[PDB]
């Protein structure tokens, strides 16, 4: 037999038409703790990229900011949407 | 019904991790309170659990992956994780589809197996416990 941890992963913000850099500024903040100036690097970032990396966590921590981004998100009515994938 | 010793160790886990300022009450949170919950407790000696060795890599694991809340940040708390949640739901869902309502600290446990890709689930495993050690203890005792 062979046995291995469950692995990290990283959660990402995806780009969209709509969402007010205003409001991806926050999210970063309130769900990531970032300081305004990497908030707003990071906001850049998914701008021109068209994504972005807001953190590295287990797989168990990444699955549930991904859901209160994703809360967060639809409560404002805007389609900022927060993923995650395999670190 | 949660019975009275898994409701316990379900607020203490809670209230220590709060006091810790944690941003999740993760479902490693939980098997660390377990440790010293009778009914899981039990489960885990009769499988020859080393409970030292567990609760040093539960707490080692906790610290230092579960991200704390800041000083300033005082409008959001700890908040249970999904996998937490879906542990708890699944335990439930496991004694009453057996026709019962109690609901112990092992069918906890028991649950538990169910979240593959938490680090409690391996660590369970890793010790070699699996989901069936534990429904056979507590179908048919040691
Ligand atoms: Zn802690």
């Amino acid at each position: 037999d062979a046995l291995k941890p469950p692995s990290m992963y990283k959660v990402i913000l995806v780009n969209d038409d709509y969402t007010p850099m205003e409001f991806v500024i926050d999210v970063l903040q309130k769900f990531f703790s970032y300081d305004v100036e990497r908030a707003t690097q990071l906001m850049l970032a998914v701008h021109y990229q068209g994504k972005a990396i807001c953190g590295v966590f287990t797989a168990e921590v990444a699955e549930t900011k991904v859901a209160m981004v994703n809360k967060y998100a639809r409560e404002n009515e805007h389609p900022l949407l927060c993923t995650l994938e395999k670190a | 019904m949660l019975n009275q010793e898994l409701e316990l160790s379900l607020n203490m886990a809670f209230a220590r991790a709060r006091e810790h300022r944690h941003e999740f009450m993760t479902v490693e949170h939980l098997l660390l309170a377990l440790l010293s919950n009778p009914s899981a407790r039990e489960a885990l000696e009769a499988c020859s659990v080393d409970l030292v060795a567990l609760r040093q890599e539960l707490e080692a694991f906790i610290e230092q992956t579960t991200p704390v809340l800041p000083a300033s940040e005082e409008e959001r708390d700890t908040q249970p994780t999904l996998s937490f949640q879906r542990v708890l739901q699944r335990a439930v869902f496991h004694v009453q589809s057996s026709g019962r309502n109690e609901v112990t600290g092992a069918n906890v446990l028991v649950a538990i197996f169910s979240e593959q890709e938490s680090q409690a689930a391996y660590l369970l495993r890793k010790h070699e416990v699996s989901r069936l050690d534990v429904v056979n203890f507590i179908s048919h005792g040691t």
